[PDB]
């Protein structure tokens, strides 16, 4: 049997799995390790209009700024908003 | 008791000690909530003086209200702003206490005797969280509020 | 009799819930209101001494509190507008003061001045 | 034992009466709503010390047989991260004290019963939807005995008042009849 | 290594982040 | 009364029974701090005697001025010395109960009589917490504290 849930969400009680990476789950998910995941979620509910919005805010800090590591922070989340 | 119960209506003012306070080390034992005169009016001490008087009288109520409740329930069931009125309050009923040059010899502090002027003031600042930062035990057995401050360093070491 | 009815029956169902008035920072949201309804009629009943009111300034002041003008008002302020509020409705809005007592109520027309001098009032006296 | 003093407890055990009542009905929605968010958290759960509670008492034996972090104010007080409790636990919690850094926790069984990488955050998340619910429970449950004792006690307190009061009433009589007789 | 783990840091902060940009949309 | 309050200086004595207590199960019902003795005197019984008798006596007094929070919110509330306390006076209070030979209609159990010597032995290990471990219910309606050990032993 397969098991997916996010910590508030239960989906399920072949696998497509990114490797967690930031990415699409065919039976979208955030990230962790049965499928467990930080936040996982339709698929309907995604805008992705406004991603769009928060992949080019993302790569505007980027260009700040500057010091390590706050900044790799920046990075993963425009790793995120790629996906 | 008929004899006292008799006797408030002869008065313009009148001042009620009360043993539950004495035996707190409160001195004098005046009950501020038991404790009135004619002149206490807007027109005749002016707003400033009247709207602190009041201001300390709500204040104490309110503590007064709360104290048997927080003994059982807990002062962390307290709002921010009931603890704000308790702490408050507490500083209040120690600023009210005062070192009388008659009593050195049961207090074994210095007498003090103050100005109205500065009455009013120090208690103005306390209601308006101006000492929110000062220990309670600052306030207490002391004359104008500028001692409360020294006394409060005093404390620190 | 329009106004001091609504008024009893609010200040009795604040009485059932004000004991836990500063103990409930989680209960719903239509206990959280008749507790903020509540004792902001009870600073509206509040009065100072020697300047007893004609009937149409009571109702005017009881009428603010009823139809929720002042649900946003800091309860402490309340005191200090109605002082404020009443000195200038006297002053200014006599018209509207007779139109309480010439009529016998507070019409449609009542209610929407009202309502003007209130809110605006409010935000100034607020700042 | 005097009638002002009966008086003074009197109207503080009928307000601790009605508070006790309000809390106990805050606490069985929030129960409510943490037993609901417990099902999914299970089904995802499945898959040092340092001690979990909260920062709110009145809730009987929780914090007591819980007890250098501790998550609650009560962990630290009795024996470090503060505003647990009052709104329900989130897997943003879990990160928080996981990044800062056996597991002692509350598990949920009823209303009435309780018993004491990425996975390290698992397992911190686990116990603190286990936590809550399990304190919800039994802060619900001790406010209902609460204020049941304090409606016992007013009905004592309330017929002490009053054979007190009308032994005043009697006392007084007999003195002024034997005056004047 | 991942870049991310050179100044710092957790794969706890990683999912946080992750999880967070999942909502924001 | 004036009749009871009156007589209380004319004794050496006094042993003060209590409805409440009565009403709880212990008998006898002595009040063990509304109870007195002019002897209760470290010169005259010992002081290994006098100091086991005030020890119980300020574990009972200290579980007493705790009644008012214990009645509304329950012992769970109390603080973890708190606790102990009333666990332990708990434990006294009934260890203070004792089958008599007279009443053995209304206990159900043969009448017991303690020597002094096992009277002092048997709270002083109590308070010094060596029954901490055993439940309330043994201490109560025995003699000496032996029984109260093999009582808790027949329940675990």
């Amino acid at each position: 049997s397969f098991t997916f849930a996010s910590p508030t969400q239960v989906f399920f009680n072949q696998v497509d799995v990114p490797t967690l990476r930031p990415g699409l789950v065919v039976v979208f998910v955030s990230s962790g390790s049965q499928l467990l995941a930080e936040e996982a979620v339709t698929l309907d509910m995604l805008d992705l209009g406004a991603a769009k919005a928060n992949l080019e805010k993302a790569q505007s800090e980027l260009l700040g700024a500057a010091d390590e590591a706050t900044r790799a922070e920046i990075q993963i989340r425009i790793e995120a908003n790629e996906a | 008791d008929p004899a006292p119960a008799t006797t408030f209506a002869h008065l313009d003012a009148t001042t009620v000690l009360s043993r539950a306070i004495a035996e707190l080390g409160i001195y004098p034992a005046v009950d501020p909530l038991d404790s009135t005169s004619r002149i206490m009016d807007p027109n005749i001490v002016g707003s400033e003086h009247y709207d602190v008087a009041r201001g300390v009288q709500k204040i104490l109520q309110d503590y007064k209200s709360l104290q048997d409740i927080i003994a059982i329930l807990g002062m962390d069931e307290l709002s921010e702003e009931d603890k704000l009125t308790v702490s408050r309050a507490r500083k209040i009923q120690r600023f009210l206490s005062q070192p009388f040059q008659v009593a050195e010899v049961f207090t074994g502090h210095l007498g003090k005797l103050v100005p109205l002027k500065e009455t009013i003031k120090g208690f103005q600042q306390i209601l308006a969280g101006e000492y929110d930062h000062l220990p309670e035990q600052a306030f207490y057995m002391v004359g104008p509020i500028e001692e409360a401050v020294a006394k409060a360093d005093k404390l620190a070491e | 009799k329009q106004v001091a009815g609504t008024m009893k029956l609010e200040l009795a169902q604040y009485r059932e819930v004000a004991a836990f008035a500063q103990f409930g920072s989680d209960l719903d949201a239509a206990t959280q209101q008749l507790l903020s309804r509540g004792v902001r009629l009870t600073e509206l009943l509040k009065q100072g001494q020697y300047s007893p009111m004609a009937i149409e300034e009571q109702v005017a002041v009881i009428y603010a509190g009823v139809r929720g003008y002042l649900d946003k008002l800091e309860p402490s302020k309340i005191t200090k507008f109605e002082n404020a509020f009443l000195s200038h409705v006297i002053s200014q809005h006599q018209a509207l003061l007779g139109k309480i007592r010439t009529d016998g109520k507070i019409s449609e027309e009542s209610d929407a001045k009202l309502k003007e001098i209130v809110t605006n009032f409010l935000a100034g006296f607020e700042a | 034992a005097t009638l002002k003093d009966i008086t003074r407890r009197l109207k503080s055990i009928k307000n601790i009466q009605k508070i006790t009542k309000s809390m106990k009905m805050v606490a069985a929605a929030k129960y409510a709503r943490a037993e609901r968010e417990l099902k999914p958290a299970r089904v995802y759960g499945v898959g040092l010390i340092i001690g979990v509670s909260s920062d709110r008492g009145l809730c009987g034996a929780i914090h007591s047989s819980v007890a250098i972090i501790g998550v609650g104010d009560k962990i630290r007080s009795i024996l470090t991260f503060k505003e647990v409790g009052r709104r329900p636990p989130t897997f943003g919690d879990a990160s928080v004290i996981a990044l800062e850094l056996s597991i002692i926790f509350n598990r949920f069984r009823s209303v009435i019963s309780y018993k004491t990488e990425y996975s390290l955050a698992n397992i911190i998340y686990y116990s603190l939807k286990e936590s809550t619910t399990s304190e919800q429970s039994a802060r619900m449950t001790a406010m209902d005995n609460a204020s049941k004792n304090a409606s016992e006690m007013i009905d004592k307190l309330t017929l002490t008042f009053n054979r007190t009061r009308q032994a005043v009433i009697t006392k007084e009589l007999i003195e002024i009849i034997s005056g004047a007789a | 290594v991942a870049y991310w783990r050179q100044a710092g840091l957790s794969y706890i902060r990683y999912s946080q982040i992750c999880a967070k940009a999942v909502r924001d949309a």
